RNA sequence: AGCCACCCGAGAUUGAGCAAUAACAGGUCUGUGAUGCCCUUAGAUGUCGGGGCUGCACGCGCGCUACACUGACUGGCUCAGCGUGUGCCUACCCUACGCCGGCAGGCGCGGGUAACCCGUUGAACCCCAUUCGUGAUGGGGAUCGGGGAUUGCAAUUAUUCCCCAUGAACGAGGAAUUCCCAGUAAGUGCGGGUCAUAAGCUUGCGUUGAUUAAGUCCCUGCCCUUUGUACACACCGCCCGU
């Protein structure tokens, strides 16, 4: 089986993309997020944790394994 | 969200974002993961980042901590041949030249016809345990 | 099985041995000499002058 | 608490059984509401004994299967706790009705037992019981959560998510509904 | 109160930081090149976990009548891959836990006493207390 | 037929001790210095109980003149690890049916006897 | 006109032996019994030794 | 006779120990100073020195380690049980506790034939905040090279252990086929035996812990009557013609 990579550089265009793709989403984890972009599934959590301090995601689980935001308050 | 500093050498390969910093140098000969991950520590760099992030700055750096090893630290026990059996130190081995000294060492024991040596060189198993059923499809 | 083919077989024995004791204080040789006495075979008995 | 026992962050209220023959293996607060399930750890002891076990603690148990996985209910409950709160996020609502919709969905109706018939390939079309079309529902959702996860990015609580809300209202991307439609088609065939 | 009623994992981050404030923590020539335990495949992230586990080992003697390197060792210590064969328990290094007891002791955090090894002193004992009210007020999980 | 700069050109150290400085030390010297195989044997040993065997060396060493290699000495023990004092010999090394007969050259120093004679063919199947 | 007839023995299973015959394999040293386990079978009722489970 | 449900509740739901009548050319003379006959026996087939059982183009079996995210990684939380030990009739312990060393290991004490001491057995799974991001990747640890130590008088043909480097197939297994109904399958550690050194073994033990028959005789095996038999060393039998 399976062979598949995403993009393991931090870039721009997909950075700006997610936050105005915002409306789209109510459900964000690092992996939705990763596939959607090309954007890697650590770089995705990270560009999350960023995205945090504009506060257009709220934490709502803090688990170690992976991570669950909500957009917004609930969408 | 930063590209901007990317393609970085380490010796004979192009090192860019894929894995870890230390585990992205260890396309080389001679440097294992415990390997680079101790040169980053010493040099005073975030493993955790990416090597399509960082300047030619820092791996420079790295370089000279790696191939100089005893003069930054990195104790002799760490090393892969210590005292050795070409020069009398202690030398870290790195790229193309690992190879180089395996097969010295294995030519070497040939001509001493030492035990090592023949069993490697007949292709039978050096390690003295079973190869009955085994060392083979 | 001696000699080992057929089937994997084991034997397990067990052997259970038993301890107590029992502190008694009163004084030095009429303890030791009239619990000692009565009694030969079978059961191990041993008095000791341990504990002050 | 005791005037209504609820999940450990949702509501056991406005769950609703879409289904009058999947009654009585659909449960979630007709006694058997629970906070964090477990029973006993038993639920093999008698026959009568499924019947108190609810669709919630059913679920969680079929989860942990495959070697490493197995006899794991501790990182099962943390990963379905998890996985409602994905739902929610996704549709809104409360997740244990979606479960309740999925399962509805995605349970067969007719199947087909062996019969022989020459020596050639026909079976006898049957219906099969409430209790195995539940049994049934929640194995092949299990294993298509774990399925998707194994070499792609999502973990088995988004995976499992993704598998209740495309089963709940149809979509023809959960497996359970993929591999049901066989079953119903190929049962009325046959000889 | 015990040290056990407030948050485990908050204590001794928060006693971890006291500690960096005292300045000193009498730190070892070793700790940036280490094997560490026989339990890792990879060198320490960090040379900064020393600070950690000296809360933590400031914590774990204080439930206890005394104790020295061997208690430390298991608690740290885990499942060590033995390359093909079943992985088992071990003990991983003793010169850092050791290190740790000395190093405590020298900021007399926990001090010799009765039943063996050392056993907190009435110094550590107000120390753990302070972060431990910072701690409860925090949170329960 | 013995010593340095004859039947070598690997050369350098051993094991941490260049040859030159090697066979003008007594084995005493060379276990202190980096050695860790041979160390444990001359330790535990302590001289090792193979005395005459020994003796048998230095003989037709001895009797032979330096020019030339001696008369051949057999051992049946293997296990011997090259020392200096031997070096220059040629010696019958037992293999428990065979006795090879292997020179000791200054590239052997610290090796055993017994990896330079055999117990066991190139192994063949009609090959 | 002996000379050697022993050699130091302190080393595996070679340098013990049932106390009753000559035997390798499966001594038991456990408790000072010194025998082998197939001997060990027939007076196995004479250390005390049982089974009920 | 018994069966089903219900209450109490350990429910007419635990697991071992236990073997008849009789068969077998099952295995064992290498457990046996049990043993018949035979061979050998001072020139040993009665003891020491050395090597092989550990050799691999290939076939098989029990396993082990794997193929990952319930995981690899870095910190941290934290709960056990069955058992065992020195001072022993041919050879000897577990170690708290001090110091040194990344480690392997080295070194000083003291207690305990022991529910006193090791061991409040504070084990692993588990729990947690990250990192990595499903990519043979850091999953995996094969093969090889250099070095340190431990065991032994002797390790060569790594006895073993550790440190670094070199970093394989394998990304789910065809024809086929084993085992399993509850603290069970599976995951996971621990103690004991062998023992100078040496476990991927086996015997128990606790921990985490399912989905599923909940039945039946279909295949298979075994055991019930009846019937047939050219079978009777009994169908892996017999039995014919060219």
């Amino acid at each position: 089986r399976d062979k598949l990579n995403n993009l393991v550089l931090f870039d721009k265009a997909t950075y700006d993309k997610l936050c105005k793709e915002v409306p789209n989403y109510k459900l964000i984890t690092p992996a939705v997020v990763s596939e959607r972009l090309k954007i890697r599934g650590s770089l995705a959590r990270a560009a999350l944790q960023e995205l945090l301090s504009k506060g257009l995601i709220k934490l709502v689980s803090k688990h170690r394994a992976q991570v669950i935001y909500t957009r917004n308050t609930k969408g | 969200p930063e590209k901007f500093q990317h393609i970085l050498r380490v010796l004979n390969t192009n090192i860019d974002g894929r894995r870890k910093i230390a585990f992205a140098i260890t396309a080389i000969k001679g440097v294992g993961r415990r390997y680079a991950h101790v040169v980053l520590r010493k040099a005073d760099i975030d493993l955790t980042k990416r090597a399509g992030e960082l300047t030619e700055d820092e791996v420079e750096r790295v370089i000279t901590i790696m191939q100089n090893p005893r003069q930054y630290k990195i104790p002799d026990w760490f090393l892969n041949r210590q005292k050795d059996v070409k020069d009398g130190k202690y030398s870290q081995v790195l790229a193309n030249g690992l190879d180089n000294k395996l097969r010295e060492d294995l030519e070497r024991l040939k001509k001493i016809r030492a035990h090592r040596g023949l069993r490697h060189f007949w292709g039978l198993r050096v390690r003295g345990q079973h190869t009955k059923t085994t060392g083979r499809r | 099985t001696p000699c080992g083919e057929g089937s994997k077989t084991w034997d397990r024995f067990q052997m259970r041995i038993h301890k107590r004791l029992i502190d008694l204080h009163s004084p030095s040789e009429i303890v030791k000499q009239i619990t000692s006495i009565s009694i030969e075979p079978g059961v191990e008995v041993e008095v000791t002058i341990a504990d002050a | 608490t005791p005037d209504i026992k609820l999940f450990g962050k949702w509501s056991t209220d406005d769950v609703q059984i879409n289904d009058i023959s999947l009654q009585d293996y659909i449960a979630v607060k007709e006694k058997y509401a629970k906070y964090l399930p477990h029973s006993a750890g038993r639920y093999a002891a008698k026959r009568f004994r499924k019947a108190q076990c609810p669709i919630v603690e059913r679920l969680t148990n079929s989860m942990m299967m495959h070697g490493r996985n197995n006899g794991k209910k501790l990182m099962t409950v943390r990963i379905v706790k998890h996985a409602f709160e994905i739902i929610h996020l996704l549709t809104g609502e409360n997740p244990l009705q979606v479960l309740v919709n999925a399962i509805i969905n995605s349970g067969p109706r007719e199947d087909s037992t062996r019969i022989g018939r020459a020596g050639t390939v026909r079976r006898q079309a049957v219906d099969v019981s409430p209790l195995r079309r539940v049994n049934q529902a929640i194995w092949l959702l299990c294993t298509g959560a774990r399925e998707a996860a194994f070499r792609n990015i999502k973990t088995i609580a988004e995976c499992l998510a993704d598998e209740l809300i495309n089963a709940a209202k149809g979509s023809s991307n959960s497996y359970a509904i993929k591999k049901k439609d066989e079953l119903e088609r190929v049962a009325k065939s046959n000889r | 109160v015990t040290v056990k009623d407030v948050n485990q994992q908050e204590f001794v981050r928060a006693l971890a930081a006291f500690l960096k404030k005292s300045g000193k923590l009498k730190v070892p020539e070793w700790v940036d090149t280490v094997k560490l335990a026989k339990h890792k495949e990879l060198a320490p992230y960090d040379e900064n976990w020393f600070y950690t586990r000296a809360a933590s080992t400031a914590r774990h003697l204080y439930l206890r009548g005394g104790a020295g390197v061997g208690s430390m060792t298991k608690i740290y210590g885990g499942r060590q891959r033995n390359g093909v064969m079943p992985s088992h328990f071990s003990r991983g290094s003793k010169s850092v836990a050791r290190r740790v007891l000395q190093a405590l002791e020298g900021l007399k955090m926990v001090e010799k006493d009765q039943d063996w090894g050392r056993k907190l002193t009435p110094q550590g004992q107000r120390d753990l207390d302070r972060i431990a009210g910072q701690v409860a007020a925090a949170k329960k999980k | 037929v013995e010593q340095k700069k004859k039947r070598t050109f690997r050369k350098f150290t051993y094991r941490g001790v260049d040859l030159d400085q090697l066979l003008d030390m007594s084995y005493e010297q060379l276990m202190q210095l980096y050695s860790a195989r041979q160390r444990r044997r001359l330790s535990r040993g302590l001289r090792r109980k193979q005395h005459s065997l020994l003796k048998r060396l230095r003989k037709a060493k001895k009797e032979a003149p330096p020019m030339e290699k001696p008369e051949v000495v057999k051992t049946h023990l293997r296990d011997m690890i090259i020392l200096p004092e031997m070096v220059g010999s040629m010696v019958g090394v037992y293999n428990g049916k065979t006795f090879n007969q292997v020179e000791i050259k200054p590239e052997m120093i610290g090796h055993y006897l017994g990896e330079f004679s055999i117990t066991y063919k190139p192994v063949k199947h009609g090959r | 006109q002996q000379l050697y007839w022993s050699h130091p023995r302190k080393f595996g299973q070679g340098s013990r032996s049932c106390r009753v015959c000559s035997n390798r394999h499966g001594l038991i040293r456990k408790y000072g019994l010194n025998m082998c386990r197939q001997c060990f079978r027939q007076y196995a009722k004479d250390i005390g030794f049982i089974k009920l489970d």
